[PDB]
């Protein structure tokens, strides 16, 4: 998810050394900082949330896209 | 109840000024 | 296709405006008098707001200087013009024409009437008059404001603080809403229509100053070639065409509130309330409707409802308008800034 | 949440204390609604032109 | 960067080449409360990719 | 080396801050140039006392002066530690020089700062009540900061806000009976005194 | 509100242009902004400038959702070396503190009168005198000369509405009488402010040719009055041409 | 009765709103 | 996330979709109970190389895509009783 | 990085179409 710009960022900033490339063998994954259930939870609306709460609002979102 | 206490209880014409909207356009702007 | 109103609706408005006067308790104005002890002063007035057109310019035309000469002999000899025009009113009833020019602000046109400085020296006199003696026998109400007290601005400001410091809106514990309205009267004085006004006008002022008004509606209306009998509609630039436009206006109002609940609004003519007040938090909440307030065509109004009342009136609505296509909120209107 | 009008010149909306549920401090588009007996800020509105 | 109407930081500006964005639907798809917003979206990404 | 008499290059600085401040609309574009300049940690001070001094100018209070303060300390501390001690200043030694209009400017002034805890709160605790040494001044300055701070937070939230508080120069609960009077007294004088209670609970209790 | 700003930096732009034009330029070298701005006292023309500013520019797209709250500027008008020129936005006291300053102004006065009234007094015109500008009726009003006759002139108000029908150019002031409101807004403070952040009147001067009329003397110097020939060429008849 | 000057004060104090009925002439 | 720019084109748009599967492989596509199509895919590169030979070769329609996004997954981490909607089971 | 702040273009607007970061509000 925070891979968006990424490769450009890097291929920029270096002046055109460096180089990158990203994938996914090993499958992994990982936890989520946030409490995947919270009322009280904080959203930005316009900003980056706060890392205390992320997965709250990936659970109020994604099901805010099907219902 | 209040809704009853008040008084008052229960196309294209071949022309111009005659027409419908040039009668909104003379509506608005000279006004 | 002959005048629009029928008979019946003209019956049951003119009837309206009685009931509310009787209830309301109201002495008509009298003709000025020939001996009045007031009365240089009001034509001191009327005569400074025709002067001061004249104040700023530096060349005069000709229509000007045959004013200024009649103003200047006006202040010169009170007494004589006074007579002159206690005269005219108890008379004349016919009138030179009226002169439409158009003035452009590049959006809109707006006309610009004039009048001819004899009849506008009686009309500023006599609209002046009417102002002084209305508002100190206390015809309008509170609620018709482009009024005195008030800058515009400041009607804003507290009508906000109207719409909250009463009581309760706020909470939506329930169903509870509120709505207000915003709205225009469309045309409304170009159907204000004559035989009707004499009659309403009889009411409230002697017959005479009556009859010189609607007949001094009536004129041609020369634009260069085109010239026109003015029949129907009415004439704002006339000097006094803005008292009858907010008289007939509360006609209007007197049947969006219905008589009881202006009968909250004003109180007693004992004790007409303030802009916004009432007696008790019940007299609020005796009704639905708890502002309303009408700026020339400006209307403003403020509903306070319960899941109940509220869904009656959608229920009233909806059954007789039934969309299972769910558009209503198509072509339903708010606001492009916010 | 909101309501809204339009006076004269203004475009008005107002909020309610209650909801706007986040409060802040405001630059001087806002008047702030006073009860008249109690004396609090009880709702902000915003003007425009 | 001109047909999107972009500047790279250092770059040439130009004109709008398909000027009128302003027409919109008021239409739910890419919607707020429906989006995350995790890294910004710079320029330079819609014009590299 | 000079004994120098006149600063007159740094009375051109305070022309410039005034200026900065009479061009700009809004509050929050005035705090924006101002940062633009990176003013040094010596003069972070000065820079606010003109800032106070022209608000004092203005015939009435201002949100402007305000949002400008708040938009400016939320961007660094420095800023934070500036305003603090420019409390210090005017409360203490500067309310003597001003008269009677100007502490309605104030009042509210820091209302909003203290309010929103932009200041924090118990900073306040530096001013005292007593007979003993307050300016009458003094008195009116604090008489309205509390009639702002009031209308925005209501008399409830500023009962939390107090009773965390401790502010003691103002309320002593442990001695000076009199000064109870002179304080519980001075509230019902203010017209709050809606969260002077248990104080004169303690009045009864000394008894 | 952005796109009013937005007119105000056009409008303006465009009136300069006109004065620049009228020779033939819109070169920026030419007109430094002591051009315009220097009171007509020193020989500008003295006109107001609120254009400047700098115009909150955040991303449009999330403004037609959000309210997304200022995140930068964009440069309004400009210079060419800048100074600043202070606008008159800053000038004027916004409508809800006059109301409230007008709330309690009344309040003192209702008292005052009391007591005037218990003391059997007229009033001192001090006790009033601190709040004279204050209040939305403006406390002065009380003491205008002719109110005597003043109390007889009512609905003042539509009138001056009702004028746009009755006549041609317009008074574009209509929402006031200064009768009866008293007198809403001061500014000259602004021709001080505008003067000096010019860089005073000793810079201003190295524009003009004062050092070429000999005199070594500045502030001696009252401009004079061409007064005389219209009065004299204007009313004569004079080709329209 | 109140008299000219008077009757004009006294609704400039209504005008701001300060008057309560209380203290009308009539 | 996709959606076709008018929505009387959505035919079109679906007669390529599944064109794309074939062609490329590792995609995988899917549709929802919203009417919106979603493309899954290995890197934003290749995202690249398909919304061009989407639109400039197989469907010509211009069409609407969303913020990159990603993909999640539902783990746990430690009476217990359960029912049926018409009590039988 | 004209990030979607700023104008279409400065040829009619009057301004020089200047855009600079906003000092004040961050958080």
């Amino acid at each position: 998810i925070e891979s968006a710009g990424f490769e450009t960022d890097l291929r920029l900033s270096t002046n055109g050394l460096g180089m990158c490339q990203l994938y996914f063998w090993h499958k992994i994954w990982r936890k989520v900082p946030g409490d995947v259930l919270d009322k009280d939870a904080f959203i930005p609306k316009l900003k980056p949330a706060p890392i205390n709460s992320l997965s709250r609002d990936f659970v109020m979102k994604t099901r805010r896209r099907k219902g | 109840s209040w809704r009853k206490g008040t008084a008052f209880g229960r196309g294209y014409i071949n022309d111009m000024t005659k027409s419908e909207y040039h009668q909104e356009f003379l509506h608005k702007h000279v006004r | 296709n002959g005048p629009e109103i029928t008979p019946e609706e003209a019956t049951t408005i003119f009837s309206v405006m009685v009931e509310w006067l009787e209830s309301r308790s109201f002495s008509p104005i009298p003709f000025p008098p020939l001996t009045y002890k007031n009365d240089t002063k009001i034509l001191v007035l009327a005569l400074e707001d025709l002067k001061d057109v004249y104040a700023s310019k530096v060349r005069l035309n000709a229509s000007e200087r045959e004013e200024l000469a009649l103003i200047e002999e006006a202040y010169d000899n009170p007494h004589d013009t006074l007579n002159r025009i206690k005269k005219y009113l108890l008379t004349q009833r016919v009138f030179k024409p009226v002169d439409i020019t158009m003035m452009e602000n590049y959006q809109n046109i707006s006309p610009v009437y004039s009048v001819d400085p004899l009849e506008k020296i009686t009309d500023a006199y006599l609209d002046q008059y009417l102002w002084y003696e209305a508002d100190q026998r206390k015809l309008f109400p509170n609620w018709i404001k482009p009024s005195d007290s008030e800058i515009p601005p400041l009607l804003v400001y507290k009508w906000t603080q109207g719409i909250n410091n009463l009581s309760e809106i706020w909470d939506v514990s329930r169903g509870q809403s509120a709505v207000l309205l915003e709205t225009t009267l469309g045309e409304m004085a170009e159907k204000i229509d004559f035989t009707l006004l004499n009659r309403l006008l009889r009411l409230i002022v002697d017959p005479n100053i009556a009859d010189y008004i609607t007949a001094k509606n009536n004129v041609v209306i020369n634009f260069k070639d085109m010239s026109h009998v003015n029949k129907y509609g009415l004439i704002r630039g006339l000097k006094f065409a803005s008292f009858i436009f907010q008289y007939y206006g509360l006609v209007i109002d007197l049947l969006l509130l219905g008589q009881e609940r202006a009968t909250d609004l004003a109180g007693p003519a004992n004790n007409p309330n303030e802009f916004m007040q009432f007696k008790s938090k019940e007299v609020e909440k005796a009704h639905p409707i708890r502002l309303y307030t009408r700026y020339l065509d400006r209307i403003y109004m403020l509903f306070h409802f319960e899941e109940d009342e509220g869904e009656e009136l959608t229920d009233e609505y909806l059954a007789e308008n039934p969309d299972p296509n769910f558009e209503n909120s198509i072509g339903y209107n708010n606001r492009k800034c916010w | 949440p909101n309501l809204l009008f339009s006076m004269c010149g203004f475009e008005v909306r107002i909020l309610p204390r209650q909801r706007m549920e986040e409060v802040v401090s405001n630059d001087e588009g806002v008047w702030d609604l006073v009860d008249e007996r109690t004396k609090q800020r009880t709702a902000k509105a915003y003007l425009k032109v | 960067g001109k047909a999107l109407n972009n500047a790279i930081p250092g770059g040439p500006k130009f004109e709008p080449l398909y000027p009128r964005e302003e027409e919109e639907d008021y239409n739910e798809f890419n919607s707020i409360d429906r989006v995350i917003f995790r890294v910004p979206i710079r320029s330079e990404y819609k014009v590299a990719f | 080396q000079i004994y120098d008499m006149t600063s007159t290059n740094d009375v051109e600085f305070k022309k410039k801050i005034y200026l900065v401040l009479k061009s700009s609309l809004s509050g929050d574009e005035a705090a924006h140039k101002l940062l633009k300049l990176k003013i040094a940690n010596n003069l972070k001070k000065s820079v606010v006392d003109i800032i106070i001094k022209s608000s004092l100018q203005e015939s009435t209070f201002s949100k402007f002066y305000s949002i400008l303060s708040e938009r400016m300390i939320t961007f660094h501390r420095s800023w934070q530690t500036a305003y603090n001690e420019t409390f210090e200043q005017n409360y203490t030694q500067d309310i003597e020089d001003y008269e009677t209009d100007q502490l309605r400017i104030l009042g509210k002034f820091w209302g909003h700062l203290i309010s929103y805890e932009f200041l924090p709160m118990d900073c306040l605790k530096i001013i005292k009540l007593t007979e003993e040494e307050s300016c009458p001044q003094g008195r009116i300055f604090i008489k309205f900061l509390f009639q702002e701070l009031v209308n925005e937070l209501g008399l409830d939230e500023l009962q939390l806000r107090l009773n965390s508080s401790k502010l003691d120069g103002m309320f002593p609960l442990e001695g000076d009976a009199e000064h109870i009077r002179y304080s519980i007294n001075f509230f019902t004088a203010i017209g709050l005194g809606l969260l002077t209670e248990d104080m004169r609970s303690r009045l009864t209790i000394i008894q | 509100t952005e796109p009013l700003l937005d007119i105000l930096v056009k409008g303006e732009t465009r009136i300069q242009n006109r004065v620049k034009l009228g020779l033939n330029s819109k070169m920026p070298t030419r007109f430094p902004p002591a051009v315009f701005y220097t009171p007509k006292e020193l020989g500008g023309l003295g006109m107001i400038s609120a254009s400047h500013i700098l115009i909150p520019a955040s991303d449009l797209s999330w403004s037609k959702q959000t309210d997304t709250g200022i995140t930068h500027f964009r440069a309004g008008m400009t210079h060419e070396d800048e100074k600043l020129i202070p606008t008159i936005f800053r000038y004027i006291t916004t409508w809800e503190n006059e109301f409230l300053d007008s709330q309690r102004v009344w309040a003192e006065y209702a008292t005052k009168r009391q007591e005037a009234i218990q003391q059997n007094r007229r009033l001192a015109f001090e006790e009033l005198e601190g709040s004279w500008d204050r209040g939305i009726p403006r406390i002065s009003t009380l003491f205008q000369r002719d109110r005597h006759t003043l109390a007889y002139d009512r609905g003042h108000r539509i009138r001056r509405e009702f004028k746009q029908y009755s006549l041609e150019r317009n008074s574009p002031f209509w929402w006031t009488n200064s009768h009866h409101d008293g007198k809403l807004w001061n500014l000259n403070a602004y021709r001080t402010d505008v003067i000096q952040a010019l860089g005073g009147i000793e810079t201003i001067l190295e524009h003009t040719l004062f050092k070429g009329t000999g005199f070594n003397s500045w502030e001696g110097l009252f401009w004079e009055k061409a007064s005389g020939f219209e009065d004299s060429m204007q009313f004569k008849k004079l080709t329209h041409a | 009765a109140l008299t000219s000057p008077e009757r004009w004060e006294i609704r400039q104090l209504i005008a701001s709103g300060a008057a309560s009925i209380d203290d009308y002439p009539e | 996330v996709l959606q076709p720019l008018l929505p009387r084109e959505l035919p079109k748009l679906l007669d390529a979709l599944n064109k794309i599967s074939k062609y490329y492989p590792g995609v995988i596509i899917k549709v929802e109970e919203s009417g919106e199509h979603v493309i899954l895919g290995n890197g934003e590169l290749y995202m690249d190389c398909l919304l061009y030979d989407l639109r400039a070769s197989y469907a010509k329609i211009e069409i609407k895509i969303s913020d990159p996004l990603t993909v999640f997954s539902e783990s746990c981490s430690n009476s217990r009783l359960g029912e049926e909607n018409l009590p039988g089971l | 990085s004209y990030n979607g702040i700023g104008l279409k273009s400065a040829k009619g607007s009057s301004t020089s179409g200047h855009v600079q970061r906003s000092l004040a509000s961050n958080n």
